[PDB]
């Protein structure tokens, strides 16, 4: 395909989670959890994650069970057959801003925001390919491209042309801490916290990793010596012929 | 009956009843490294029936 | 102001990205051109500057990659 | 069949050949583990290089200029070149 | 008699592992057998730790593996497993039919067991590619719904296998159904195949790296070759660790984590990555009906040669032209591999006919005239 | 037998070992050390 | 000494404070019966008593430390036990329930005696010497003292018959009691009292013995496999045991194994002159390879005699000396070594392996 | 009684009035441990040459051991003096006797004993045991040296070797029978007359885990032995370690008692007959020693199951071993002892060996009180010191595909 | 697998004519020393695949000293690659040892279950 | 017993989904739910069914033609998607004023065949056997 049809390849920043050894800076996961509230949340859904997962996470449990109250959620209708309704709870999942497809689509001129919380795992570049998206608007798009009305140019995304348009702008959130909310700044915190959504697991596995490299290299290198000790009688044969 | 080949390079320095200990510890630790994951593998899977 | 924004502006003025962002740029001069005949929307072949950009943007991310999040 | 237990393996009449060994507890455990595990594998990847050397130089010479190709023709350059395909 | 040898069930695990004659000079090749054994326990049990959590249901299965991943207390770690050991099941396969058509373990006293071989490599395939299925992203269901058009251009029956293999009119509910139960199914059937498989071994033993017969030199296997076969599982779970905690995901496709929609194709549909290769061949030939039949000759083709192997010598570790012509193949094999996941586009196709051509001519032609004109120099260099 | 009660020995050293080590190298990280600044 | 019985009992000072007690069946051993019945009947002895099995005798004996066997020679059936000096007690009571009352069991017959009899028998035959020897003594005493020495399945015997034969024997008047390093009055007191005491004085349908009637001038061959021997053979009356001891000493005897004798120059050589009761054989043999063996026997036989007087009498004293090894506690010898000369002209002749190399008599 | 004549040589005799015959020789250490792979073989040439000598009546004979060598002149009582002469003068002319012989045909008679050595099953597999438990050491060489070395020796490697080791400080001169000790000694110190010398150094040997596998297809049996480092002369073990191989004894398949013998082994071979025959040996040199078996098997395909079955026998050797097979087994050590020092020959013998290799001879009532000095747990002691999980040597002759390499043998010795 | 009679045959056909035996001789030298199983004491005899009815006659009825010799030099060749070791040139098969000692008895072998086969389709 | 392997009832049946022809008016949309996905169809109106007769298969890039397109003549059908790559159709649009591939404003014709505009390939059949006063997918 075309250069452009691949979509420009996204660089590798040195995340603070790249590494073998290194988790995700929950401080991030955070904030990007805000910045997702705050912009994403108008468009994507985002729904394999339950409150009860940002706790010990992002937020202490106290502020995850008063972010579920805050929200409504349907509930067994009353004993009369009427609906009802409650306020969530932990273990309810984060809601969409749209009831289905049919509604996103309506609502973004047909196009369709994917449910992001396997979009890490579900695009090429990983979370870099995200931060490359949402920070790889040019103010102006290459000369001689034409977009279909309601499309954004965006080398990075397949085909150069996305229906989002650039959302993150600078100072658009106040983050919690006091940290400076850059486009740059708030585009790493999502691309971590939606790493997070695809890999809550992320910070176990790379642990259980390490402690099962520690005892499989130790092991590894145990069954060499034993081996080797073991076959130094057959190594150190040494055989005679003597025909008359 | 014969002469043998001459191991004196291959002969280990180590005391007679001493290396034979050595490799006790090393095996035993094999084994109880090997124990201790699979320990883990088996705790791990079967915590899933939980 | 953001880190990424000055990060592209030093590696584009960066000797390395300086032929990549000259190719640019009298590209989109070329495609200026051409859409300056009256003949530009029945022509087959519209060129556009999709591949110099790609270019560009490669040299100059292989540039601000490492750096960008030492600034956050 | 053509290979039976310990008693009789199938080896011919063997006689004359004496097997000499020492024990382990006896004998320096990896004796020659690291002067051997650098000169004597330079020498076996020597012997075995050509071998894996040419088929692969051939593939990855074939390889690359299919790629090169293919990346020359989708390019404002290759336009052409590609409508005649 | 010791107690490992009067015993029926003991004489039975000391005849295979305790005392097996094995040859004195294999080297580490001869381990992956055993590795491959063990990751054929690691698929079934990973795998029965999948299906006590994994629902069938089509509107449930990329759901529930998710629900796995993020639900169950260890369901990441499970799946994982199940997929990169999956894949290193088949890096493990393809290290072993390398090996054997490297040193001729193909050739006369076992040929049998390299028949089973073949059909354990051909059963595998579907095993694989049936358990992808399950998981029903994009690359899942695109991959199901390709390969049974494909089997859709049988000569008469072509128009009505089908409906039998989807269950209806298209890949859905009865299809995903009906390859997990399969999928739980064959591999039990493919540790029977393996069981036949080491029963050929043992009738005629293994062969050696020199070809020359082992039974003048033969150590037990307890002492020998056990604490090999711990090396070398090890170093299978090192690097089984190195991926399944670390990059778990690389082997895989990203398009699979996409729910499978019919209504949208995906850009490119490439199976995973250890049948890459014959997909390539598939592509290379145009006619359906012709792909699928040039595919199932790049697998079954294996039983030809131990036939078309002229060579008076097994194996290859003393024969000069043998050794290029098996590394030629073997990299044109890498190379359909690669052809496999690229698009079908100007020089690919080409390449990929040309890539099959050889892969073919490999069995019919080369090992044939290759082993005949050795078995020639040999004679007159000798003399 | 002693096989059983050995291999703790040798999980819960490596166990405590990796995790007193990573909650050392990632301290600055993880949340119980970063819930403090957003409270 | 002597009970009602009239059982023999010998007894003197030993060495090695071992009381190497031995009971000697005078007639009982392979001249007596159909051929081969003493070689079972030895077989028998220690299996299975009136009193203690196999398994119980053999295992309180290997904690008392002991050693027993049984062995057959063509003039008497050997009981030797070899044991501490506190020992006696026990087995001299063993062996009078030996003696009497052995169960003879077909069980015993079938697993026991035939497999190890006729192990015994192809043991002993693979030596070429041996098997001459036997053919020798077969040629030379056609009866009695040339009965073959261990049991043969060409003569097929029956349980019954051993049975028959150690009935009918073992009689009072037909056993020696012999012990070295033992008291002689409390071996007596044992031996009294042990089942020994009831044993018949001697034997009312059996025991006949027949006269010696020695032949000479005959000869034979044995084709056998792998290794040859030729031997030569000179019957010997008991008043000769005296002539020949110095004769074989002079050239070289079996029982004194030591180079510089004239029979020890040439390869395999050897001499050696079985003393029986009533007769004895001085046989002179050669063995190994059919062609060294071919010339060795002739050089033998012209070393045998041709032997000077003088050297014939300065072996007197090695003569003295081998009679003193020989005369065990089984096999008492009583022999005057005289220089006297001893001819070999009556010899017979025996060849046993590759007859196509070995020489005929006539090339003596 | 021993007699330090003049010269410093040592008279010691074991005389006792019921010996059947009269012996006395003389013993000069220095046997094949004295010698080297260049000149190995020529001590045993040496004494067959001085034992070729005439015997003036008597019966003179070479010994020959691994360590001592000497030349015995048995003979009847009353003639023992002029024996004792005999043998003086056949040691102070042995340089005389050496010049003046033609080696030729003494070589011949040495190559093939060399031989016989060689093809004797047992002879064999016990030679090339020692030799590769002692390899690199003089010890490790044959008795009656190689058919290669002994072509190859000369008159003056004999005179060098009788000058060094025929010495006074080297040389014993024993005898057993019915004499008066003083007559003998009297007659010998008027005859003997030897070189002075310093006692020669003798050579160090240590003990090396090892196998060696001469497999002959054609043979009919399969001839091994499986021993561990013993326990010498020297040792205060050493009638332990008899008690210890005793434990285990003999066994023949077709022998009567093979159904009855007490030891364990026996009862478990028998079971399938995997072996032919075995006995337990402890070979006792003057420093170091070999305790174990040799075996040999008629079913080639039961070496294996053999090999296991005498291990794991052994094992029990540490655990399991009852007051019962203790008591057997020094029974049936004292007896064995009295039984090898009954002939007058073997009287002989044994002062010289222990004269000569550790200075002083225990009399049989001192080795008797030794042994029922023996518990039981002094046994499992030595079992635990010596043969539990220490490095065997093995040696195999024929059909020896079955018996598997060293390290399944070595690890049946640690297995419970 | 190809028959010793095959082989045979077409080297023999090869051998006969000058041209080709000058092209291919040399370089059947230089194939067999590049060929590296001299170098671990195997003579090109050894290396037949013994897995064979026809074979095994073959060896079965070798001569007592080339077959012990064979048998030795197998064990060598095990023991070489057991070892990842060679042998020095100066103990490494010479060309002049390569004597294509067994191809006698491999051709007897053929010849003899040739004639079988021709006469059971008489 | 391999029959379970077959189109099981709710399958068989449900799954051919039997709509009227009659029903439909020749000019609107009767935009259709079939094979799981949309299923747009418009029985042919006798100038439209004529007017493609007359259209000629070469003139169109796409190597297609209406007779093979229709299988029952007036009556047939299109599945859910304007262009190669999905786009919603629209109705009464394009080259030739059939459908819009309004996703990116291609122009699909009456043919349903890519006739301009993004579509890599001309629109799919929803199961194409419609037959008699009825249709099916
Ligand atoms: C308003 C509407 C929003 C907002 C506030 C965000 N997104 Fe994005 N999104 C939106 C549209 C219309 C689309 C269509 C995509 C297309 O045309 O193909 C998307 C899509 C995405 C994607 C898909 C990228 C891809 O498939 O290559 C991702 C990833 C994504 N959206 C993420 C995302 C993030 C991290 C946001 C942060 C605030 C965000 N969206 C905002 C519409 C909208
Ligand atoms: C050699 C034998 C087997 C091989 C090679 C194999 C391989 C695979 C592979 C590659 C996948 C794809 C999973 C993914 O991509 O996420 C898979 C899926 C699966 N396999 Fe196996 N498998 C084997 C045997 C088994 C067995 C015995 C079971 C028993 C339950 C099993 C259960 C599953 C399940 C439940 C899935 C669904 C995947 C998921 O839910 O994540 N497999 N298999
Ligand atoms: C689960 C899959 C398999 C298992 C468990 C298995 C088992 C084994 C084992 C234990 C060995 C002995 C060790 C070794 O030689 O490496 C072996 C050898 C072999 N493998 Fe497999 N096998 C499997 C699949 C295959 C396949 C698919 C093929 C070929 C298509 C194959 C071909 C062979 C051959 C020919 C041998 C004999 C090698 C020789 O003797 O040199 N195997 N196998
Ligand atoms: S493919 Fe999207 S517009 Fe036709």
């Amino acid at each position: 395909m075309t250069a452009a049809e691949h979509g420009l390849h996204p660089p590798a920043y040195n995340w603070p989670h790249n590494g073998m050894f290194e988790t995700f800076d929950h401080a991030s996961i955070r904030r990007g959890f805000q910045v997702y509230r705050e912009v994403c949340a108008a468009c994507h859904s985002l729904d394999r994650i339950a409150w009860r997962n940002l706790v010990g996470v992002s937020h202490t449990t106290s502020e995850a069970k008063a972010m579920a109250e805050e929200l409504e959620y349907d509930d067994e209708p009353d004993d009369e057959g009427k609906p009802r309704k409650r306020p969530g709870k932990l273990a309810d999942y984060i809601p969409g801003p749209y009831e289905n497809e049919q509604a996103a689509r309506a609502a973004n001129q047909g196009a369709y925001p994917p449910d992001l919380s396997l979009i890490v795992k579900a695009r090429h570049g990983g979370s870099d390919y995200i931060f490359s998206l949402l920070t790889g608007y040019p103010d102006e798009p290459p000369a001689g491209v034409v977009l279909p009305e309601g499309s954004n140019y965006n080398p990075y995304f397949p085909g150069g042309a996305i229906a989002m348009g650039r959302v993150l702008f600078d100072d658009l959130v106040e983050y919690e801490d006091g940290t400076p909310a850059t486009t740059s700044q708030m585009a790493k915190d999502v691309s971590t916290f939606l790493n997070w959504a695809s890999e809550p697991e992320h910070d176990d596995r790379k642990k259980w990793g390490l402690k099962a490299l520690v005892v499989l290299s130790s092991l590894y290198l145990l069954s060499i010596w034993v081996k080797r000790f073991k076959w130094t009688p057959i190594k150190n044969r040494k055989f005679r012929f003597d025909p008359p | 009956n014969y002469q043998q080949p001459d191991y004196s390079s291959y002969l280990n320095n180590k005391s007679g009843q001493g290396s034979r200990n050595f490799t006790y510890f090393m095996v035993g630790s094999m084994g109880l490294l090997s124990a201790a994951g699979a320990k883990s593998t088996v705790e791990a899977f079967l915590s899933s029936f939980a | 102001a953001d880190p990424l924004d000055t990060l592209r502006e030093e590696c584009t003025k960066t000797a390395a990205c300086k032929p990549f962002d000259h190719h640019f740029h009298e590209c989109i001069e070329r495609v200026t051109k051409e859409q300056e005949e009256p003949d530009y929307e029945h022509k087959h072949y519209k060129e556009d500057c999709i591949e110099e950009f790609f270019h560009l943007q490669h040299c100059v991310n292989d540039c601000v990659a490492p750096r960008l999040f030492n600034r956050l | 069949t053509y290979m039976g237990w310990w008693g009789s393996l199938g080896s011919p009449k063997q006689k004359y050949i004496t097997q000499y060994t020492i024990s382990p507890y006896a004998a320096k455990p990896l004796k020659g583990a690291a002067y051997n595990a650098v000169f004597n594998t330079f020498r076996r990847t020597k012997n075995q290089f050509l071998y894996v050397a040419i088929p692969f130089v051939v593939v990855w010479s074939i390889w690359t200029r299919a790629r090169d190709y293919n990346e020359y023709l989708y390019t404002k350059e290759g336009r052409e070149e590609l409508e005649r395909v | 008699m010791p107690t490992r040898k009067s015993n029926t069930y003991l004489s039975l695990v000391n005849s295979y592992l305790i005392d097996s004659p094995q040859p004195s000079s294999i080297n580490y090749w001869w381990n992956l057998g055993s590795l491959l054994g063990l990751c054929l326990v690691i698929q079934i049990a990973s795998g029965v730790f999948l299906a006590m959590h994994y629902s069938s249901n089509i509107e449930l299965a990329f759901d529930s593996v998710e629900h796995i991943m993020r639900d169950v207390n260890a369901g990441w770690l499970i799946r994982y497993i199940h997929a990169n050991g999956a894949s290193f099941f088949f890096i493990c396969m393809y290290l072993h039919i390398g090996k054997a058509l490297y040193y001729g373990s193909y050739k006369q006293p076992r040929v049998m067991l390299w028949v089973i071989g073949v059909v354990i490599f051909i059963l595998t395939m579907a095993i694989a590619f049936m358990g992808y299925c399950l998981v029903y992203g994009q690359m899942s269901h695109w991959g199901a719904t390709v390969i049974t058009n494909l089997l859709s251009a049988i000569p008469f029956i072509g128009n009505d296998i089908v409906p039998f293999i989807w269950g209806g009119f298209s890949v859905s509910n009865p299809t995903i159904q009906r390859f997990f139960a399969l999928h739980f199914l064959l591999p039990f059937i493919l540790a029977a195949l393996v069981c036949m498989h080491l029963m050929a071994l043992h009738v005629h033993g293994s062969s050696n790296p020199v070809g020359i017969t082992g039974n003048i030199d033969r150590l037990p296997m307890h002492p020998y070759f056990i604490f090999k076969d711990l090396i070398t599982v090890f170093v299978f779970l090192l690097i089984f660790s190195l991926f399944v905690f670390y990059s778990p995901n690389t082997l895989g496709h990203p398009d699979n984590y996409i729910p499978g929609n019919p209504m949208v194709t995906p850009p490119s549909i490439v199976p995973e990555w250890y049948l890459l290769p014959f997909y390539a061949i598939l592509r290379s030939i145009p006619d359906k009906l012709g792909g699928v039949i040039a595919m199932f000759g790049a697998i079954l083709i294996l039983l030809s040669l131990p036939y078309t192997d002229r060579s008076i010598i097994r194996g290859n570790s003393f024969k000069v032209l043998s050794k290029l012509a098996f590394y030629l193949f073997v990299f044109n094999f890498i190379l359909l591999g690669n052809l496999g996941q690229l698009h079908v586009e100007v020089p690919y196709i080409q390449l990929g006919q040309f890539a099959t051509a050889y892969y073919f001519a490999h069995y019919i032609i080369v090992v044939p005239v290759i082993s005949t004109l050795e078995n020639i120099l040999y004679y007159i260099g000798t003399q | 037998a002693t096989i059983f009660g050995g291999a703790f020995a040798f999980q819960g050293f490596f166990d405590v070992a990796v995790n007193k080590w990573w909650e050392e190298h990632n301290k600055a990280k993880l949340w119980k050390n970063v819930k403090g600044k957003f409270l | 000494s002597s009970i009602p019985n009239s059982v023999k009992i010998a007894a003197k000072e030993s060495a090695t404070d071992l009381t190497k007690l031995s009971v000697i069946i005078n007639n009982a051993g392979s001249k007596t019966g159909k051929s081969g019945v003493s070689h079972l009947l030895s077989k028998f002895t220690f299996l299975n008593n009136g009193a203690k099995s196999a398994l119980r005798f053999t295992r309180e004996s290997e904690l008392l430390g002991g050693t027993f066997e049984s062995k057959v020679t063509r003039d008497a059936l050997i009981l030797n036990t070899t044991f501490l000096k506190q020992d006696l007690p026990y087995y001299v009571e063993a062996l009078g329930n030996v003696v009497s009352n052995t169960q003879f069991a077909p069980h015993e017959f079938n697993e026991i005696v035939l497999p190890t009899a006729n192990a015994e028998t192809k043991l002993a035959n693979a030596n070429p010497a041996f098997k001459g020897v036997e053919k020798l003594h077969e040629i030379t005493f056609r009866r009695g003292l040339g009965n073959p020495l261990f049991y043969n399945e060409s003569t097929p015997i029956k349980l019954e018959e051993v049975a028959q034969f150690s009935k009918e024997q073992f009689s009072g008047e037909n056993i020696s009691i012999v012990a070295e390093g033992a008291n002689e009055e409390d071996l007596t007191k044992f031996v009294s009292e042990s089942a020994f005491c009831y044993l018949p004085s001697s034997s009312s349908n059996g025991a006949k013995a027949l006269p010696t009637n020695t032949f000479t001038g005959q000869e034979a061959r044995v084709p056998s496999s792998g290794a040859s021997s030729a031997l030569i053979g000179i019957p010997v009356k008991p008043a000769d045991f005296g002539k020949y001891e110095v004769l074989s000493a002079a050239i070289g005897t079996s029982t004194l194994p030591s180079t510089s004798t004239p029979l020890a120059q040439i390869p395999g050589a050897t001499s050696h002159l079985y003393k029986y009761q009533d007769a004895g054989l001085f046989v002179i043999s050669v063995s190994g390879e059919a062609s060294q063996v071919a010339q060795g026997i002739k050089q033998a036989k012209s070393v045998a005699e041709s032997v000077s007087s003088s050297a014939l009498s300065e072996a007197v004293k090695a003569a003295e000396l081998s009679v003193a090894l020989q005369s065990t506690v089984d096999s008492p010898l009583n022999v005057k070594v005289v220089a006297e000369e001893a001819p070999i002209s009556k010899f017979n002749y025996v060849a046993v392996g590759d007859l196509d190399v070995l020489p005929y008599a006539d090339e003596l | 009684k021993y007699t330090t004549l003049s010269n410093g040589v040592t008279v010691a005799t074991e005389t006792n009035p019921a010996a059947k015959t009269s012996s006395v020789g003389l013993f000069f250490g220095a046997g094949s441990r004295s010698e080297h792979s260049h000149s190995n073989g020529i001590s045993a040439l040496t004494t067959n040459v001085l034992a070729s000598q005439s015997a003036k009546g008597s019966l003179l004979t070479a010994k020959n051991d691994r360590e001592f060598n000497g030349i015995i002149a048995q003979t009847t009582n009353d003639n023992i003096t002029e024996a004792g002469k005999l043998i003086a003068s056949i040691a102070s002319n042995a340089v005389d006797i050496v010049e003046k012989t033609d080696l030729t045909k003494h070589k011949q008679y040495l190559s093939a004993q060399a031989s016989a050595v060689e093809a004797d099953p047992k002879s064999k597999v016990l030679s090339h045991l020692y030799s590769s438990a002692f390899q690199g050491y003089s010890l490790a060489l044959p008795t009656l040296g190689t058919t290669e070395s002994v072509e190859n020796l000369e008159n003056q490697d004999s005179l060098r070797h009788l000058a060094k080791h025929l010495v006074n400080n080297n040389t014993v001169i024993a005898a057993s029978g019915n004499f008066d000790h003083d007559k003998l000694a009297d007659a010998i110190e008027a005859n003997l007359k030897i070189a002075e010398g310093v006692k020669p150094e003798i050579k160090p040997a240590s003990f090396l885990g090892s196998e060696v596998r001469m497999r002959d297809d054609t043979l009919p049996k399969a001839y091994i032995s499986i021993a561990v480092h013993g326990e010498g002369l020297n040792s205060p073990n050493y009638y332990l370690a008899k008690v210890a191989a005793a434990i285990y004894g003999d066994f023949y398949l077709h022998s009567t008692i093979a159904k009855f013998t007490s030891p364990k082994l026996a009862s478990i071979v028998q079971e399938y007959n995997i072996v032919e025959s075995y006995n337990h040996y402890s070979k006792s040199f003057s420093d170091t020693g070999i305790w174990g078996y040799y075996a040999e098997i008629a079913d080639k395909f039961t070496v294996d199951d053999f090999t296991h079955f005498s291990l794991k026998e052994w094992n029990r050797l540490s655990i399991s071993i009852s007051e019962a097979e203790v008591a057997r087994a020094k029974a049936q050590v004292k007896t064995a002892l009295a039984k090898e020092l009954a002939n007058s020959f073997a009287v002989t013998s044994d002062i010289a060996e222990k004269v000569l290799l550790v200075g002083h001879r225990q009399s049989l009532r001192e080795a008797f009180e030794k042994i029922d000095a023996i518990k039981v747990n002094d046994v499992k002691e030595w079992g635990k010191s010596k043969v539990w999980d220490r490095d065997i040597v093995i040696s195999g002759t024929g059909l020896i595909e079955d018996l598997l390499d060293y390290n399944r043998n070595r690890n049946e010795m640690a297995m419970m | 697998v190809q028959s010793m009679t095959s082989v045979v045959k077409a080297a023999n056909f090869i051998l006969a004519r000058p041209t080709l035996s000058k092209i291919i001789t040399p370089l059947a030298q230089k194939f067999t020393a590049y060929a590296g199983y001299r170098e671990m004491g195997l003579k090109f005899n050894d290396l037949l695949l013994e897995e064979t009815p026809i074979m095994q006659t073959a060896i079965k009825r070798l001569p007592s000293e080339l077959n012990y010799s064979r048998n030795f030099r197998i064990l060598t060749a095990h023991q070489l690659a057991l070892s990842h070791q060679l042998l020095p040139a100066e103990k490494a098969v010479k060309p002049e040892e390569d004597d294509n000692y067994l191809i006698p008895y491999i051709l007897e072998a053929e010849k003899e279950a040739f004639e079988k086969a021709e006469l059971d389709n008489i």
